[PDB]
């Protein structure tokens, strides 16, 4: 119980710190050929035009 | 035509500030959902501690 | 700030479970290894027949 309690110590503050560094648009997946989900940021239209 | 091109550059600069305000709103919604889910887990641990 | 309060509550409940279980286990320890405290036997298995 001491070992598993130490793993969970500051769990919320660890996840929030990692989440703060993420780019939300990189999570947004789109399917071109029905099977392959690519991040919308990897689409050439978005690489070239997205601010 | 120089005056027009200067004011066009100022309009494009404003569209960039609106997207930052929206990213903050999305992050704040996700972190509210996360806080609610962590309150439910904390309430479960509080019941285990009472036992 | 809400998440920082929830983190302190979660850490407090985690520490209370640790302290609660250590206190719970102190009732099961045999009197030979515990110092001079009046460890009056609680269980039938701790009594000398």
């Amino acid at each position: 119980i001491i070992q598993e309690s130490q793993r969970l110590q500051d769990s919320i503050q660890k996840e929030v710190k990692h989440f703060s560094a993420i780019c939300l648009p990189a999570l947004l997946k789109v399917s071109t050929d029905g099977f392959n989900l690519l991040p919308s940021r990897e689409l050439s239209i978005n690489r070239m035009s997205n601010t | 035509q120089e005056q027009i091109q200067t004011a066009e550059r100022e309009i494009v600069g404003q569209d960039l500030n609106c997207e930052r305000a929206q990213d903050l709103c999305r992050r704040s919604l996700l972190l509210r959902a996360f806080n609610k889910k962590r309150e439910e887990e904390c309430e479960a641990l509080c019941q285990s501690n009472k036992k | 700030h809400l998440l920082r309060v929830t983190n302190k509550k979660l850490n407090h409940e985690l520490q209370s479970i640790v302290n609660g279980v250590q206190t719970l286990m102190s009732f099961f320890s045999t009197p030979e290894t515990a110092c001079e405290l009046s460890s009056q036997p609680i269980f039938l298995s701790q009594l000398l027949l």
